[PDB]
RNA sequence: UCGGCCUCCGAACGGUAAGAGCCUAGCAUGUAGAACUGGUU
RNA sequence: GUGCUCGCUUCGGCAGCACAUAUACUAAAAUUGGAACGAUACAGAGAAGAUUAGCAUGGCCCCUGCGCAAGGAUGACACGCUCGUGAAGCGUU
């Protein structure tokens, strides 16, 4: 099914439409992202942290261990912060073109340098390492372009800006990374507003939780086999004593010690 | 609880179509008319059918012991199964392999 | 670890006649899980509407389970049958019901009553309505009959109180002086109004109802002969005999049009007391209203 | 199957990551006409309320009467057995 | 008069306890409600 | 408001017809109650000598985390149940 998202947004009363110059739109997106990352920080009451403008998270003062434990952020927040940093770089390059500080050749060269050195200008890779593959592809593309560019009288200067291939690579990455970041930030907002479920969904039995859990299950099985073996009457079940006897019998099996309780019922 | 907006990563939709049994994959309309009894006897019968000067000595004459490897024959003794994990044949082979 | 209050999502809100307005055609808005309940703090289906022309856009405040529990309006927090505060109705009928105040106990009790109602027919204000069969003791005397629309009046403009309402006549809020802040009638906790504890409107109406002796009588020195005025020649001794036949045996029933008084006396003291209490400015026979006094 | 498919569709539509009616009101205290209009849900809008409020578990269904065979009282020799 | 083959690449937790409550921040709500005096032995 | 009248008839307007028919959590506020956990102070790190790795288990205890992962001091918190005295019922004297 198609399910166009923007038509569903435009059908409501909370969305409007206009026509706009692209540089103003990029400035609006960067300002909106910075403003709401500050709103998330102030929602979590982390007034001792500070976002930059270029999306650099830094503490104001030295942190206590409670502030260090509470101020830790996951991969979703840091990945969105790095993505907004990359768009801030691209939009600021177009802004400095539009003020006339740099030339259009310099703007194309800056776009090529950004799309070839995402891994050197951003800390993007630390929160999702698979992008190294994309980074590797960008590096390979640069080599291809450079060794079709620096061919005749042109040399090893920085004047080559042919930014279409890296732009293609990062938009195909953005296509793939849109629903994952949408689900992650939706889960982050739902935990921020609905609160964290304490027990909630049951924990799986992972590797570090195998052995003790097996003992727990073993204990439960023995308890069931106590409660239907004992006949009618007998108020003193004494199942804890039977579990202690089972633990002692297993410990005597481990040490090759002959285990024999002198008076003990046969079943 | 269906009021939450937290979506688990393993709660995404996957394997949305149920595979059904085909005609050769024992659909119940061909199970219901069959007689499993007789087919079980020719399968059991097929399994039972397919189940079946100076003179010297000899050079090795001057030793102390002879025919010491006489009754050494494993054969079917490796086919024995014991439900004791310290007296199993696999555990004995394990202990003679991994301890020198 | 798997117990929580369920969210109450239902249509058809339970409102008074006064808060609903006067127009037969009302345009109505519904949010599925818009706000929380003002008492039991659960999310609930929030209904909002304008009751009339210059009203306030009143909306529902408490959830449907609390309003079905106490048989009150979802906005006015007054009784559906009589338009009274629930403290006055609890003083009239029964005050031993109560409710917990701590939030965990309140949520647990509300979940238990919600499960009881959902296991019931669906629309019944528990056994308290079974304790509400006895009525018209004194609550019908001070109950309103006309729809009091002045509580749907819009709020007071706070900019006009400081004299800075730049909208002027465009401002939908009221450009009039507020009530006295020193008056103890202006406190009005919502939880106090729901729980029926120290509400000043309820205390003022209880003091007003206590000063109206509509069932006192007993102005004779052990004499059952009481005079009901206002009868005249319109009400005869047959209506007095039919009124006294419900009390049992009547010693004497007569009507005099010279003083316009009906003399009623019973052989029993309790029957004469019931006949004097029923005819003390609450009995109308043959188009004539009777007020019982000494004769 | 129809009821369970309705329940499955309701559960999936509750778990899926994202007309005006006319009714007649009888107040029983004449009749009114009410135009049921649902307000538009803002898609740009987080959940409103904390839902992690744990309360202790409520009372169960009222208990069933307990049929049994009459109880065989154990002897004292059975008690030290 | 006879060959080309070129992996890697970094971040978090894992250490600088925990509890406590007094004034303090930030943040939620923009609320429901104001009923008042009259009859003859 | 716009457009037109077998109009009234001035040339301005009136009258009629046709179209156009119900916004707003209505605030630029007054209010109201909840609080990060930082300063000081109280405070003081599991396992019978000491220094310590940990996995659990229960739920009106939570925090970080996208978590059916992993951390938070092992996250914290989570011990004392074989004889006489009387009473009731049953059978014998
Ligand atoms: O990493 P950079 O500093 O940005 O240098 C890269 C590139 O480096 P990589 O191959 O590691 O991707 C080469 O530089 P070298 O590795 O050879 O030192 C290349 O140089 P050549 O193609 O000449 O071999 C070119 O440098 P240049 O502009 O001089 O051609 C280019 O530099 P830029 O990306 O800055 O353009
Ligand atoms: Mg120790
Ligand atoms: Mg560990
Ligand atoms: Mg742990
Ligand atoms: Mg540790
Ligand atoms: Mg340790
Ligand atoms: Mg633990
Ligand atoms: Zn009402
Ligand atoms: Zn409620
Ligand atoms: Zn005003």
């Amino acid at each position: 099914k198609k399910r166009y998202l923007f038509r569903s947004f435009k059908a409501t009363k909370f969305f409007q439409s206009t026509k706009l110059d692209w540089v103003e739109v990029g400035l609006q997106v960067c300002r909106q992202g910075y403003n709401m990352l500050n709103l998330l920080i102030h929602r979590k009451n982390l007034n001792y942290l500070h976002l930059d403008y270029n999306f650099n998270l830094k503490p104001v003062k030295t942190l206590t261990t409670k502030e260090r434990k509470k101020s830790r952020f996951g991969n979703a927040f840091h990945l969105c912060r790095e993505v907004l940093r990359l768009t801030k770089l691209v939009v600021d390059s177009h802004v400095q073109y539009r003020l006339g500080n740099v030339d259009a050749f310099q703007l194309a060269d800056g776009l090529q340098y950004i799309f070839a050195h995402v891994g050197q200008l951003t800390g993007m890779y630390r929160y999702k390492y698979k992008l190294m593959r994309q980074i590797r592809m960008c590096k390979d593309l640069k080599h291809l372009i450079y060794y079709r560019f620096n061919t005749g009288p042109v040399g090893k200067g920085p004047g080559c800006g042919f930014w279409a291939a890296g732009w293609r690579v990062w938009l195909f990455f953005m296509r793939g990374i849109t629903p994952l970041l949408e689900r992650w930030l939706g889960n982050l907002l739902a935990r921020q507003f609905e609160g964290r479920h304490s027990k909630g969904v049951a924990k799986t039995v992972t590797k570090q939780r195998v052995e003790s859990h097996f003992d727990l299950e073993l204990r439960a099985a023995v308890m069931h086999d106590i409660l239907d073996m004992m006949p009618e009457g007998i108020k003193q079940n004494k199942a804890r004593t039977i579990l202690q006897h089972l633990s002692e019998a297993w410990r005597c099996w481990k040490a090759n010690i002959p285990w024999k309780v002198p008076g003990l019922p046969t079943p | 609880s269906q009021l939450s907006k937290q979506y688990s990563s393993r709660d995404l939709p996957s394997h949305t179509k149920i595979k059904y049994r085909q005609t050769t994959q024992d659909a119940p309309e061909e199970v219901r008319n069959r007689d499993f009894r007789r087919e079980l006897e020719e399968r059991e019968r097929a399994a039972a059918r397919e189940k079946n000067f100076k003179v010297k000595r000899r050079w090795d004459d001057d030793v102390v012991f002879k025919n010491c490897a006489k009754g050494v024959d494993d054969q079917k003794k490796d086919k024995r199964f014991v439900n004791d994990t310290l007296r199993s044949e696999f555990h004995k082979k394990f202990m003679e392999k991994y301890i020198k | 670890t798997y117990n929580r209050q369920n969210w109450e999502d239902a249509d058809f809100p339970i409102l008074c006649q006064t808060c609903l307005g006067e127009n037969p055609y009302i345009r109505m808005t519904k949010e599925k899980y818009g706000k929380e309940c003002k008492i039991c703090a659960r999310p609930f289906t929030v209904f909002r509407w304008c009751p009339g022309v210059r009203m306030r856009f009143k909306k529902t405040e408490v959830c449907q389970t609390c309003s079905k529990l106490k048989n009150v309006c979802q906005t006015c927090l007054l009784d559906l049958e009589y338009g009274l505060p629930i403290q006055v109705r609890d003083a009239g009928l029964s005050f031993k019901d109560d409710m917990p105040k701590s939030d965990v106990n309140k949520e647990y009790y509300t979940q238990n009553m919600e499960r009881e109602i959902s296991n019931s027919d669906g629309t019944r204000p528990v056994g308290m309505l079974g304790k509400a069969t006895s009525t018209s003791d004194m609550l019908l005397k001070l109950a309103r009959t006309t729809p009091y629309y002045k509580r749907n009046r819009p709020h007071i403009c706070s900019f006009w109180v400081k004299g800075e309402c730049k909208r002027g006549e465009e401002c939908p809020y009221r450009h009039e002086k507020p009530t006295d802040p020193d008056d103890p009638l202006a406190d009005q906790n919502i939880k106090d109004r729901y729980y029926g504890i120290n509400d000043p409107v309820a205390d003022k109406l209880l003091k007003r109802a206590s000063t109206m002796p509509r069932l006192d009588p007993p102005e004779d020195k052990t004499i059952t002969t009481l005079y009901v005025g206002g009868l005249g020649d319109t009400i005869t001794e047959t209506d007095l005999r039919n009124h006294f036949y419900q009390f049992g045996e009547i010693r004497t029933i007569t009507v005099v049009q010279r003083q316009q008084c009906a003399f009623i006396q019973f052989a029993t003291r309790q029957a004469a007391e019931v006949a004097a209490e029923k005819s003390f400015n609450k009995l109308i026979v043959n188009g004539r209203r009777l007020n019982v006094k000494w004769g | 199957r129809v009821a369970l498919e309705k329940s499955v569709s309701q559960k999936v539509a509750a778990a899926m990551p994202v007309p005006a009616q006319y009714i007649r009101y009888t107040p029983s205290q004449k009749q009114r006409v009410i135009r049921m209009v649902e307000m538009q849900k803002d898609p740009m809008e987080p959940p409103r309320f904390k839902i992690n409020k744990k309360i202790p578990r409520g009372p169960p269904s009222p208990p069933a009467p307990v049929m049994h065979s009459p109880s065989r009282k154990m002897t004292v020799k059975e008690q030290q057995e």
